[PDB]
């Protein structure tokens, strides 16, 4: 079962993966299925948002390339058909508020366990399960160690299954940046320990994706548990700055206990509609970046790393003003990097 | 023979009539007049799902392949409707089927490439390839668009009533 | 066979002038009903 | 329209 | 920059797809820059491609609002290389169908160009005629615009047995229709002022921009292509050219709506001598045979096979040949090597021309004159774009 | 009571200002040989409503522009136009106040704010010159439709919209005084920015303030201009056409009040649809030169009327 | 006046093909022989 | 067979040879071919003289350029064949200058003799490549703003080299090299028997 | 009171108030658009189905494309797409923006609309036929009737 | 199809005999 690779590589070429990408309509996911398209790849997205939402991802894909299937994560079924003719699985199933009837669990680890369970009986090649970095077993933030709960389990559902680890994602529509640039609404901006004590290493989506679909071409990653990192890590208190210094907004960075925060995100995930923030989140933001000393991921897959200050232009800007608007990066100066 | 569209005393009477035409703005009264007798007119719209509005037989609409009655598709693939087509939407290939007799394995119109002119139906020599009635065929998806022979000949199952009436009003006239 | 040609004698005949009608009250009698009927109003 | 005939 | 401001290509007041660039001093129009190809497609090298006959439904779609005028051009030009001329019955056609386009023209540019003043009544009036105009057209040719009834050696297929008839009640009708728009627009005392004096061409300069059309015709210069030089049987109606004077938006207006007018007298004519004969020339060579004859005759077969999928074979030669399409002088020049797909097809645009001349009409002037200049010039950007 | 009394003269109103979409997208259709809306609903009485939920729901994009000149100037809007209906005198009025026509003279004028505020707002180049020129005929109308409610109190006696019912009790005021009901008449129409004085809407020039309102906002202005629509040509059927008033029964006033302002209303509607629009200068060539010269000097003779006619009005 | 220049006309840079097209790409020049068939 | 009318073929052949002598030196050929069309043919440098002529000369009022055009034959040295059509209201017919230029050697604008040609010339520049010496403003009209190539040059690719999609990473519309999912089918057509000239 | 129940119903009433009033913002490239004036006259009124006569980039519901997207208009046309509301749908009409139509192999014309803006119901014929536009205008109203954006929402 | 007198405010508003060249064509 194989597609020989014929074309000259742009989009109405053929490239050999078919790929179910359950949870394609994510930030993330987005680019995977940009990536996996432009080279010509067969894309099927099993979808459960309505069909509006799913268009944009209808024109980055060939005629033919994108199929789109109705999926419900209760029901065992509708993976099962979703499976029934890729031979690339890839999971990037996620949440960061456990909604009324999805829990961290479910969307962490018993979810993306039922999918690899059935991909195997299917017989696909080869399963890629997304799980947030640093990550263990024991992590405060019930999120992080559900993750951990999870990439165990589906070795088991589904040996040698490549574990890609991401850290917070860089880019635009994404949380780690938009969020803190948001916080111009609240007049001051609060930071644990005065954002101090929890650097924080960011990673291109782009650099994710690419390496993510690279995984998929390549015999080299099996039952390997990548982490894609970055080119520099942050303190968080110059991430926040900078990210307020394109943005042009003014700067207060308040102490305020995690202890109460806490109690801050409660009351946001107290809100109906996707809380802005999560307890867990809060827990997230803080937990410091973990050092590297796991399989290599961006290069050792094949992409450099992008630097955040690079693009961070292009995810900031609609949070600048009128005139704030015209700004570019280099008259801006950039924050210092610090490894600890 | 040409003519002057527009290529042209002063009296009270005269003035007097001019002056009222600015002063009570006698011409824009003319103008409400002729809007609100219409207005009072029979509106000629139609209810569009349940009255249609007319084609005679030879509107081009939808392509369909035809078969002879006994069931034998009219096709015998000579290829010259891929010839003229225009856009170069018809794509044909062939091969001789086990019977012995020359069909075509595959007949796809791209009905997003054609433009629906309507030559195929005159280049046919069996007239297999023919202009169908129907225009309503909008798809959600691009591909539904693309038609396979599967989907033409099924159209031709479909309209061939329709299509056979519609040939024999016009046969004379081409 | 038939063709579809112009009636035996040839069709009937169709304008092809302009038929705007030149219709109006004249000027003078125009102002004078107006002027006469903000005399009745002022009186 | 295309026929007068039901 | 004066406040450069893109007139957009997208809105509702720019027919299809026009940025201007233009620089105004407040409500002042400096200079007007029009930038053309929004719209081009390549119909110029797509033809090259094509064989005579695959090549006839692009010229449809050069300017649509004239969809067969424009189809005539290329026949004549194909005619005339091939030395054919077509069958009597079909120069009466082309003439009839010539006709029933220059008003569908006429309905449009005198309509559409209210819309962009503001006036949206006529229109709607209007379209209902067109429409059942287009009926005509589906009823001879098939397809409600874009037709290819028009071919190379005369008309495709005879009229329906019934349509001459109905060509006559419409017309019959039509005059009054034109005469109610008159009532709203002619004579408003307030058409005429955003109409009256704007976009003023002077004769010398008329001719010297290559206006060519009513765009001349309404600057006072006496010239229509149909009859200084006649095409097909327009030689053996009787019109009159409706000239103009006090060249301004008002007066070519008036003068486009003098056509519809005397096209209602050339129609009428068409239909009282339209003569008994076939549509298309009996030269299997340039006209494709009968379906009967193809059917039973072996020659017929062999001329039916070649000609759809060869083509005419046009002797080597090259031609100008221009009519008065709607717009103004629509011309081919159709250069042509022995084969059966031309070598080179230049579409003269009655257009290209005319939007030139935007800059030096609109001089002076305010933001809505440049959206009455660009109606008084029926700019379809298919033509101008090619 | 009095709340319910703000309930009545407030919906009854909104729920007519969304009746005359609909006889607007009718009677323009039957003038121009076509239906118009009557698939959704019954003879398309439910359509007003359907734009209106798909308006709110839409979403009303914030520009890459102010965040208050922006939401201030809709608010502004309608909040302006339902007020002028508080001091209308149907009958007898919900608040009546002395000095009425100024209250109404006044607020109107508040309205051009929107306009101005709305254009600085939207940030684009469209917007900007569509406000500035509208603002310009927007005041330049107001200073001859002032004038030429000037010229009507002075043959009323009094302020209050309250003592026309009184002075038309024999004759309306359209005989004597036609020649100015004429001119509120065309300035009832500019003011509403209405067709034959429309250029601020103007699509083929200008596409504009509401060029960048869209959903909740466009709606807002939206209700205005219609509320207005009918407001303006009320007042009109009170100061110019006096409908036939009886102590006994007030509601011939109003019935009558209903069949005139209905009747004005449908035509500046019957106007959009037969005149293309006017030019900006040709415009305001209308307001100071064809119309300012005849207001002044009729202002004039609605000072030398009353005291050699020995009609001075009386007070109260 | 006229003016001197042995280079070989070379107008590559001035018809506007991608690079890969213009080093890559060998075309023949042949008179096309006869379908056997005619 | 068409109508033609002798009395022309005569008359516009007489013209054919009175611009001839009157200008010996840039009219290279003159032909009044069947079709009774007359086409003088100039030397690249006659362009500004031939038209000027045309336009004003009492016997022969050339006033409106019908249209520019440049086939192409690549064969040929001298690659474009600019071709100037021009009418005579006044004595109702038309001739065309056609004049050769090759790629690198411009030929002199006429927008002064006709301002018709402002446009026309821009046109042949986007599409073919000949540049116009004195032109007030040469610039694509035609083609995109970044288009690279001539495109109606008979070595251009239909096709061509570049086509347009919109991309999500970028968020932005990216030209990217042409890929087609049928090819154009490239039909044979010329018959390899030909037609004994008349 | 099951809500469920609740929030088919109400997602019915939004469906239903988009459906009947549908504000398209048509561009005209070309000819289709010939046939779309057609529509918005006498024989096809659009109007009486809730279709708007003609609206701005900003108000409108449904963009029309009727004609060519040229290589240079290909730009722009994303533009206004990304100018609309947040509630958006796009009708390709013609075969010219369908896919190529007679223009599919030249240089400057996109391959289709939908390879620059995501395309909901593609009507065609090379003039689609003004019917036939209604035709799609009204499958555009059935796909947005299927439309459960609530219910997904209280099931998510 | 219409009463005269919905048909005479027409014809009366027009100035001329829309009955002479209907907008409903017939048979
Ligand atoms: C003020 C803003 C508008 C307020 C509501 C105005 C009336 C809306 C309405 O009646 O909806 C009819 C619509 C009618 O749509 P429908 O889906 O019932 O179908 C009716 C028939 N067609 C398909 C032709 C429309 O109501 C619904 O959509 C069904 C659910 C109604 C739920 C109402 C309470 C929530
Ligand atoms: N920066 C980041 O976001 C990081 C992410 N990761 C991991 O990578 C993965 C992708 O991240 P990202 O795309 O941002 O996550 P998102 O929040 O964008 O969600 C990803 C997708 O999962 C789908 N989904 C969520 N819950 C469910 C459910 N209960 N049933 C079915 N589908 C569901 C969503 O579809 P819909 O919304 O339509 O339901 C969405 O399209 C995540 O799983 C996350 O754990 C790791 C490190 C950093
Ligand atoms: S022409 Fe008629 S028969 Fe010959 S191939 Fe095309 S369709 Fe089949
Ligand atoms: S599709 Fe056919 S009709 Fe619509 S634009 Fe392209 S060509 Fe003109």
């Amino acid at each position: 079962h194989a597609v020989i690779p014929h074309g000259k590589g742009g989009r109405s070429s053929v490239s050999g993966v078919v790929a179910t990408v359950f949870g394609a309509t994510g930030f993330l996911g987005r680019y995977v299925v940009n990536h996996l398209g432009r080279m010509g790849s067969q894309v099927i997205i099993p979808y459960r948002c309505d069909v509006y939402d799913i268009m944009h991802l209808r024109l980055m894909g060939d005629l033919g390339q994108l199929t789109f299937l109705e999926w419900d994560a209760r029901d065992k079924d509708s993976i099962r058909k979703a499976v029934q003719h890729s031979n690339v699985v890839i999971n990037l199933i996620g949440r960061e508020w456990e909604t009324r009837n999805f829990d961290f669990e479910d969307v962490f680890v018993n979810i993306p366990r039922a999918i690899a369970q059935a991909s195997k009986e299917a017989g696909v090649e080869r399963f890629i399960h997304v799980s947030h970095l640093n990550a263990s077993m024991k992590s405060s933030s019930k999120s992080l160690r559900s993750k951990a709960v999870g990439e165990k389990e589906v070795r088991s559902v589904f040996p040698e299954a490549i574990i890609i680890r991401p850290s917070d994602i860089f880019g635009r529509e994404d949380r780690f940046l938009n969020h803190f640039a948001n916080y111009r609404w609240f007049l001051a901006v609060p930071l644990v320990s005065l954002g101090f004590k929890t650097v924080k290493q960011p990673v291109y989506v782009a650099d994710v994706s690419k390496g993510i679909v690279n995984a998929t071409k390549d015999p080299d990653a099996v039952g390997k548990t990548f982490a894609f990192t970055g080119p520099n890590r942050y303190l968080l208190f110059h991430l926040v700055k900078y990210i307020f210094g394109m943005t042009h907004r003014t700067f207060i960075p308040y102490p305020l206990p995690l202890f109460v925060y806490s109690w801050i995100g409660k009351l946001f995930g107290l809100s109906p509609f996707e809380p802005w923030t999560t307890k867990d989140k809060v827990e997230r933001i803080h937990i410091s970046d973990v050092m590297p000393t796991d399989l290599p991921g961006l290069e050792d897959l094949g992409v450099q790393p992008t630097p955040l200050e690079l693009k961070s232009i292009e995810v900031l800007r609609r949070h600048r003003t009128y005139r704030w608007l015209s700004s570019e990066i280099e008259e801006t100066k950039p924050a210092k990097t610090v490894n600890y | 023979t040409y003519k002057y569209v527009n290529k042209k005393e002063v009296d009270m009477k005269s003035a007097t009539d001019n002056a009222a035409r600015i002063l009570m703005w006698t011409e824009l009264i003319r103008g409400l007049g002729m809007t609100l007798s219409y207005l009072f007119r029979e509106p000629a719209t139609i209810n569009y799902p349940f009255e249609k509005g007319p084609l005679s037989p030879r509107f081009r609409g939808e392509h369909a392949l035809r078969r002879y009655p006994s069931g034998e598709e009219r096709c015998i693939a000579c290829k010259l409707c891929e010839a003229i087509c225009p856009a170069q939407a018809i794509t044909i290939e062939a091969e001789p089927r086990a019977d012995g007799s020359r069909r075509t394995t595959r007949y796809d119109i791209d009905m997003t490439k054609c433009i629906y002119c309507g030559f195929c139906q005159e280049a046919c020599p069996v007239d297999a390839i023919v202009e169908g009635p129907n225009f309503e065929f909008s798809t959600e998806t691009h591909e539904e668009l693309l038609y396979n022979k599967e989907k033409l000949l099924n159209n031709g199952d479909k309209w061939e009533a329709e299509i056979a009436a519609n040939i024999q009003a016009d046969y004379l006239y081409r | 066979v038939k063709q579809d040609m112009p009636p035996p004698g040839g069709y009937g005949p169709i304008d092809y002038k302009r038929n705007l009608p030149r219709r109006g009250l004249s000027g003078y009698s125009m102002f004078a009903v107006g002027i006469g009927a903000l005399i009745f109003g002022y009186w | 329209c295309m026929t007068d005939d039901p | 920059t004066n406040m450069t401001l893109n007139f957009g290509p997208q809105h509702p007041a720019a027919h299809g797809v026009l940025r201007l660039v233009l620089e105004l001093s407040g409500e002042m129009v400096r200079k007007c820059d029009p930038h053309i190809g929004l719209l081009h497609r390549g119909t110029e090298k797509l033809i090259e491609y094509k064989t005579y006959l695959q090549a006839l439904p692009y010229f449809d779609r050069l300017d649509y609002v004239s969809m067969m005028c424009n189809e005539q051009a290329y026949s004549i030009a194909v005619e005339k290389l091939l030395n054919i001329q077509p069958p009597p019955r079909a120069q009466w056609i082309r003439v009839l169908f010539g006709e029933i386009t220059r008003i569908l023209n006429h309905i449009m540019a005198v309509t559409t160009h209210a819309l962009d003043i503001g006036a949206m009544t006529p229109f709607f009036w209007m379209f209902e005629e067109r429409e059942k105009m287009f009926e005509f057209y589906e009823r001879v040719s098939g397809a409600r615009m874009h037709a290819a009834y028009i071919r190379p050696g005369g008309v495709h297929q005879d009229l329906p047995l019934g349509l001459l008839d109905d060509i006559y009640e419409f017309s019959k009708n039509f005059s009054l229709r034109i005469d109610e728009v008159e009532e709203m627009l002619t004579n408003n005392r307030i058409w005429r002022n955003r109409t009256v004096d704007i976009g003023v061409v002077t004769a010398e300069d008329a001719l010297n921009y290559g206006f060519s059309g009513v765009m001349l015709r309404g600057s006072g210069i006496q010239w229509d292509l149909r009859k200084t030089q006649p095409y097909d049987v327009y030689d053996q109606v009787e019109f009159d050219v409706p000239i103009g004077s006090r060249g301004d938006c008002y007066d070519r207006y008036l003068c486009r709506v003098e056509e519809m007018r005397q096209s209602l007298r050339i129609i009428e004519q068409c239909l009282n001598k339209m003569p008994p004969g076939e549509i298309k020339v009996d030269d299997a060579k340039v006209s494709p045979p009968k379906r009967a004859e193809m059917k039973t005759s072996m020659e017929s077969l062999i001329h039916h096979f070649k000609l759809y999928t060869e083509g005419y074979q046009v002797p080597p030669g090259a031609t100008y040949t221009a009519i008065e399409a709607p717009k103004g002088e629509f011309g081919v020049y159709l250069v042509s090597d022995g084969s059966s797909r031309p070598y080179r097809c230049k579409i003269k645009a009655p257009g290209f021309a005319h939007l030139a001349g935007l800059d030096k009409m609109s001089k002076g002037h305010m933001l809505a004159d440049v959206v009455a200049i660009i109606g008084t010039q029926d700019i379809v950007f298919g033509e101008i774009d090619r | 009571m009095f709340f319910i009394n703000i309930l009545t003269l407030l919906v009854p109103i909104l729920i007519a200002m969304a009746f005359l979409t609909l006889v607007e997208r009718k009677i323009l259709g039957y003038m121009q040989l076509r239906k118009g809306p009557n698939i959704v609903g019954p003879y398309g009485i439910l359509q007003p409503f359907a734009d209106a939920m798909k308006l709110f729901m839409k979403e009303p994009m914030r520009p890459l522009t102010s965040m208050s000149l922006f939401i201030i100037a809709p608010t502004l809007s309608l909040t302006l136009a339902l007020s002028l209906w508080v001091p209308l005198p149907m009958p007898h009025p919900l608040i009546n106040l002395n000095l009425g026509i100024l209250f109404i003279l006044a607020t109107s004028s508040l309205s051009v704010y929107s306009i101005l505020w709305s254009g600085w707002a939207s940030n684009s180049k469209y917007s900007l010159f569509g406000a500035l020129r509208a603002v310009a005929q927007t005041i330049s109308y107001e200073v001859t439709m002032a004038i030429i409610l000037l010229s009507v109190l002075l043959m009323n006696g009094s302020y209050s919209l309250q003592t026309l019912i009184t002075t038309q009790e024999h004759m309306w005021l359209l005989l004597p005084a036609w020649p100015m009901a004429m001119m509120w008449f065309i300035s009832t129409l500019a003011e509403t920015n209405r067709a034959p004085f429309d250029l601020t809407e103007g699509e083929s020039e200008l596409v504009g303030f509401n060029v960048e309102y869209a959903a909740g906002p466009f709606a807002l202005f939206f209700m205005a201009e219609y509320t207005n629509i009918i407001l303006m040509n009320a007042l009109t059927t009170i100061i110019f056409l006096g409908p036939l008033y009886y102590i006994n029964l007030p509601e011939l006033y109003s019935t009558n009040f209903m069949m005139e302002a209905l009747l004005l209303s449908s035509t500046f509607l019957w106007i959009r649809a037969s005149y293309p629009r006017f030019r900006y200068d040709q415009l305001m060539h209308l307001l100071w030169k064809n119309f300012l010269p005849l207001t002044l000097a009729l202002c004039m003779w609605h000072i030398s009327l009353p005291i050699f006619t020995a009609g001075v009005p009386p007070y109260m | 006046q006229l003016i001197t220049v042995d280079e070989k006309l070379d107008i590559t840079t001035l018809t506007g093909v991608p690079e890969e097209h213009i080093k890559t790409r060998k075309v023949r020049i042949f008179v096309p022989a006869r379908n056997n068939m005619q | 067979v068409r109508p033609r009318s002798d009395v022309t073929h005569k008359q516009l052949s007489a013209f054919g040879e009175y611009v001839a002598e009157i200008l010996p030196k840039y009219v290279q050929q003159v032909q009044v071919s069947c079709l009774d069309e007359l086409e003088i043919c100039i030397h690249p440098d006659g362009v500004i003289p031939t038209l000027t002529f045309l336009r004003d000369h009492t016997n022969a009022q050339f006033k409106s350029l019908a249209d520019l055009t440049a086939v192409d034959v690549p064969t040929r040295q001298n690659r474009f064949e600019i071709v100037y059509n021009l009418l005579s209201l006044r004595f109702n017919s038309r001739i065309r200058v056609k004049t050769y230029a090759d790629e690198l050697t411009p030929i002199d604008s006429i927008v002064s003799v006709h301002i018709a040609a402002n446009w026309y010339e821009r046109e042949v520049w986007d599409m073919f490549g000949v540049f116009f010496f004195n032109h007030p403003d040469l610039r694509r009209i035609l083609t995109d703003y970044g288009f690279e190539g001539h495109p109606f040059r008979k070595d251009f690719p239909l096709t061509g080299y570049v086509e347009l999609r919109y991309d999500d990473e970028v968020k932005r519309v990216v030209a990217e090299p042409v890929e087609l999912a049928q090819e154009f089918r490239k039909f044979d057509l010329n018959s390899p028997w030909e037609a004994f000239p008349a | 009171s099951r809500a469920e129940y609740v929030v088919t119903k109400l997602d019915d009433l939004i469906n239903w108030a988009r459906r009947s009033s549908l504000w398209p913002m048509t561009f005209g490239l070309a000819c289709c658009a010939v046939e779309m004036m057609h529509m918005a006259a006498p024989r096809y009124d659009m109007d009486r189905f809730g279709v708007v006569f003609r609206a701005s980039p900003r108000q409108a519901d449904v963009m029309i494309v009727a004609g060519t997207l040229t290589n240079k208009m290909a730009p722009a046309l994303r533009k206004v797409y990304d100018q609309m509301p947040e509630p958006r749908y796009v009708v390709s009409m013609g075969s010219c923006a369908n896919g190529g139509g007679y223009y599919h192999y030249s240089y400057s014309v996109v391959r289709g609309c939908d390879r620059i803006v995501p395309v909901d119901i593609y009507v065609p014929g090379c003039p689609p036929t003004a019917e036939a536009l209604l035709y799609g205008i009204l499958q555009l109203q059935r796909k947005i009737k299927r439309e459960q954006k609530l219910k997904i929402w209280y099931r998510r | 199809s219409a009463t005269r007198v919905i048909q005479k405010l027409r014809n009366w508003a027009s100035g001329q005999d829309l009955q002479a060249k209907l907008q409903l064509r017939y048979q």
